[PDB]
RNA sequence: UUAGGCGGCCACAGCGGUGGGGUUGCCUCCCGUACCCAUCCCGAACACGGAAGAUAAGCCCACCAGCGUUCCAGGGAGUACUGGAGUGCGCGAGCCUCUGGGAAAUCCGGUUCGCCGCCACC
RNA sequence: AGUGCAAGAGCAAAAGAUGACUUGACAGUGUUCUUCCCAACGAGGAACGCUGACGCGAAAGCGUGGUCUAGCGAACCAAUU
RNA sequence: CCUGUCAAACUCCAAACUUACAGACGCUGUUUGACGCGGGGAUUCCGGUGCGCGGGGU
């Protein structure tokens, strides 16, 4: 299970790539989606590789994120342990965060918007002109590297 | 004409003589020099001239370069000295010139050039350890009559 | 052989046993082929249908198993050929085969040939094969009458092993009548 | 073993390549069977503009007709060593050629399942001179 | 293109590789297909007649019937639907 | 299949070579032209009739890789080329980094001297 | 190699050669594609059917011209069945 | 034998890639009716630039 986060805008980006991002339920910059790790989903991220920032998040971080940025399918409501318990198949945020990572269910399956609408990275990101290996912020990340971003964009 | 007009590789490979006519003959006199009866392996030293950039060298440059390079070996080692130089490249690329404004602009055949990629051996000489300095000077004069910079790399010779 | 560009013929064309050009025109009918094949001492007749992995033989008849019902004469003549054809045609009726198209292979379409004699027999058996009556041999030559008249020019017996002196085209009649009979263990 | 390896005469072809015929008569007499015309291809500057047209004639003698013809033909010829083909064939002369081969040449001349004769079973110039010489004449 | 003929720019697709030269096997020239079947369209350079327009090489239509012995295969050129008359010689079963 | 017929794939099946196999069996070479049939001339072929002889041919069987071919391992090579991205370098032609793919020649060692279907048959 | 002629492509018990027979280069009506990729447009073109009449072959079958892609033309007027 | 080079109109080889069809996932549609079909109305047929691949031309 990977955390996809668009870092580069739509202007000038190829249509076949933009459509893929939209197929991955992410329509705006700074929007995050929790994508599994299958052959299919793999092709999609590879295509988006240069306009996104992905990686496997730590259970802890995924919890801090879900708690702060997750939303119902329709609604302004807060997704907290109590919320999770009442509508999901889990007992709290941690229970959910675990099943997702283990790829047992999906945010949509549990009545949650497939998109985690994050906030701009606090203290700025490492740059959208270079990948991670070159000191930039695009492409695949370390679990610790992905956490730094998500935590920064909580 | 200046080599500025033909030094770059920016056109299709134009070589098919079965479709091209009136191609000016190669100014290149000989490709094998020195003692073409003796072999390369019969020599302890093998120094080649290497082109650093990918270019197109006209037979006019090839001949001018090769000439002034071998002419030094003949001077410093004698007309029948103990050496053997080689020019491994041949002028295959036919050249045109639109010499009528831009209407019906496909030019007429003016010459031929040899296509060489960077890091290639334009020349390769084979000599003895003593005369290995007259070979380096031969190439020093040779790389001045061609468009790109070059490397005079010794391939066989720990005798330095 | 010589290299990459070389073109090696199809195995059965290489072996020179199958004419693919006639085979295609033959397969265009959609009917089973009545494969008529000969040999120096024998003559067989197969009923071949197409298939995924290769040809499919549903019925057949070798001149060898002709003696199985009473044949005591040789196995490479006109009476032999016709009688093999008729046997084959009967075994074919049994498997449900109702029509066929004569396939003679690399053999020549000569008037009165043993292949046409085979075709004549299979049709007599109750099969439907596109034929041409005047290309078939006359009834008596099919009986082997021309062979008996040859034995007439005796002085030295025609058959080494004793079958009889003047030969018997009547043996042909006996056996043909034996096959038309319903009983017979096909 | 040698029984199926001992050579025989396949055919004796007698021909008279003229060029524009009246010679058919003589061959018919000396051999003993009917002759056939000889045509040619490709235009020739030696008055041969008409492609397919009678230029000569030939006769292919087999069995008795061949041997009986050779009992009187061979003597008239002064045989030599360089007069042989690598397959054990010889032409001398009016031309007379003899095709010699081993007891199973039908395999290569038949229609069905024909195969070319193996080099080992192919006749040799040596076995040729021998066989011939062993029948009323001399070599070299 | 210099000319707008059927075989324009068909040098490659309508030519056999050296080892595939000569007359082709009759098995595929008489193969029986059923209505609704998926078939790949490829011209056999060896076989002259029963060909579809070269522009349709690489298609994978659906047999919807047959005219005579030749087949009628439905394909979709871009968005335009077309019925193609093509003999077994130039067809192969999908999967 | 102790030798057959019809095939599919259509060289992994080619080319070349070696050794073995046939009393009433089989395929043959083979013997022979009265007939059906045959050769623009030849029962050569084709067609028809038949067994004295043979296993030398063919064919069937076992095997050799020198040539050709199919495939596999390592080397070449993640090299050549390349789909996606870059306020990376270069006067420039052009190159480089990240990401996703990825040769060919050639070397070396192995493979391959067909496989499979149906029918008939000590 | 040859296959009438450009170029590219197809063909070897043939599509090439020889031979003999024959004149399907026939009458009529279509399906489809092409012409005009996608995507509307005429004449022309091709493949593929059907009805009738023929030629050949033992038969399967082949022949709607010359192996495939060039050799073509509206109404009006004119002649003709 | 050995030795030195080439091909837009060469190929014993051979990608990346583009592309037909089907399944899967994704997305989407069955009160926002998609896909498709029929009809009304257009405008438009001087384009330009960047990048990639080009062809011509110093
Ligand atoms: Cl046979
Ligand atoms: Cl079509
Ligand atoms: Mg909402
Ligand atoms: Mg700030
Ligand atoms: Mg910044
Ligand atoms: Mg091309
Ligand atoms: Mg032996
Ligand atoms: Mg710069
Ligand atoms: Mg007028
Ligand atoms: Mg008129
Ligand atoms: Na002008
Ligand atoms: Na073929
Ligand atoms: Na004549
Ligand atoms: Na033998
Ligand atoms: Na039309
Ligand atoms: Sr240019
Ligand atoms: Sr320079
Ligand atoms: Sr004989
Ligand atoms: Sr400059
Ligand atoms: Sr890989
Ligand atoms: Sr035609
Ligand atoms: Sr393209």
């Amino acid at each position: 299970m990977h955390a996809l986060v668009q870092l580069r805008g739509e202007v000038n980006m190829h249509t076949d790539i933009q459509d893929t991002l939209e197929m991955l339920n992410i329509h705006h910059v700074n929007h995050c989606t929790l994508v599994p790790e299958t052959d299919a989903y793999r092709g999609m991220v590879a295509k988006v590789n240069d306009f996104v920032a992905f990686g496997e998040p730590s259970q802890e971080t995924l919890e801090t994120v879900l708690a702060t940025r997750a939303e119902p399918l329709e609604g302004d409501a807060d997704v907290d342990d109590e919320w999770v318990a009442e509508h999901t198949d889990y007992d709290d945020i941690s229970g959910l965060a675990f099943a997702l990572l283990s790829e047992e269910t999906t945010l949509r399956e549990q009545g949650l918007s497939p998109t985690l609408r994050l906030h701009p990275p606090r203290g700025g990101h490492d740059g959208v002109k270079h990948p991670v290996k070159e000191g930039g912020q695009l492409g695949k990340h370390d679990t610790e590297g992905i956490d730094d971003l998500l935590e920064a964009m909580r | 004409k200046p080599a500025s007009m033909y030094r770059d590789i920016d056109k299709p490979a134009y070589t098919r003589r079965e479709y091209i006519t009136g191609i000016p003959g190669s100014k290149i006199a000989q490709h094998k020099m020195g003692r073409k009866q003796k072999d390369a392996d019969d020599y302890p030293v093998q120094i080649s001239l290497i082109v650093e950039e990918t270019v197109q060298l006209r037979h006019g440059s090839l001949e001018a370069s090769r000439l002034s390079a071998n002419r030094h070996l003949i001077k410093e080692l004698g007309e029948e000295g103990d050496y053997k130089m080689t020019l491994r490249k041949f002028p295959h690329q036919v050249l045109r010139e639109n010499k009528d404004g831009m209407r019906a602009a496909f030019g007429k055949i003016v010459g031929t050039a040899a296509r060489v990629q960077a890091g290639e051996q334009l020349f390769t000489a084979y000599c003895n350890v003593e005369d290995a300095e007259h070979v380096k000077e031969a190439f020093r004069r040779a790389y001045n009559k061609i468009t790109p910079s070059c490397r005079i790399k010794v391939e066989r010779g720990e005798e330095l | 052989a010589t290299g990459p560009r070389y073109k090696v013929p199809m195995r059965r064309r290489r072996e020179a046993r199958t004419d693919y050009h006639q085979r295609l025109r033959l397969l265009k009918s959609g009917k089973p082929r009545l494969v008529a094949r000969k040999s120096n001492k024998h003559v067989r007749a197969q009923l071949v249908t197409l298939g995924p992995n290769g040809d499919d033989t549903l019925a057949s008849a070798h001149s060898s198993d002709l003696a199985e019902y009473g044949w005591e004469a040789p196995t490479g003549n006109m009476p032999s050929a016709y009688l093999t054809g008729l046997l084959a045609g009967l075994r074919a009726q049994e498997a449900g085969v109702e029509e066929a198209v004569l396939d003679i292979g690399l053999n020549s379409p000569t008037p009165g040939s043993k292949v046409f004699a085979i075709q004549e027999g299979a049709i007599d058996a109750g099969l439907d094969i596109p034929h041409n009556d005047d290309v078939l041999a006359d009834w008596q030559r099919t009986r082997g009458a021309h062979i008996a008249e040859y034995d007439e020019q005796l002085e030295e017996p025609l058959y080494s092993g004793d079958f009889d002196a003047a030969d018997l085209p009547e043996h042909f009649d006996e056996l043909r009548e034996t096959l038309l009979d319903g009983d017979i263990e096909l | 073993f040698h029984e199926m390896r001992e050579p025989r005469i396949e055919k004796v072809v007698v021909h008279m390549g003229i060029g524009h015929a009246n010679a058919e008569d003589i061959l018919g007499e000396i051999t003993g069977q009917m002759p056939v015309r000889t045509k040619a291809k490709r235009t020739v500057g030696e008055f041969d503009i008409r492609e397919g047209d009678p230029i000569g004639a030939k006769v292919t003698l087999r069995d008795e007709m061949a041997e009986e013809f050779l009992q009187t033909a061979l003597p008239l010829a002064e045989l030599a060593t360089s007069q042989f083909d690598d397959t054990g064939n010889f032409s001398f002369g009016l031309d007379v050629t003899v095709n010699l081969v081993r007891p199973g040449y039908r395999v290569a001349k038949r229609d069905k399942a024909s195969r070319s004769i193996p080099t080992k079973h192919r006749l040799n110039p040596a076995d040729a001179v021998a066989f011939i010489e062993s029948t009323y004449d001399v070599e070299v | 293109p210099s000319s707008n003929g059927p075989l324009e720019g068909t040098r490659g697709k309508l030519k056999n590789k050296p080892r595939d030269r000569g007359t082709s096997p009759p098995q595929r020239a008489v193969e029986e297909f059923d209505d609704g079947e998926k078939v790949h369209l490829k011209i056999d350079p060896s076989v002259p007649n029963g060909r579809f327009h070269p522009r349709f090489d690489g298609q994978t239509g659906t047999v919807e019937g047959k005219q005579g012995d030749a087949y009628k295969v439905d394909i979709v050129d871009g968005g335009k639907e077309k019925t193609i008359i093509v003999t077994a010689a130039h067809l192969r079963r999908q999967e």
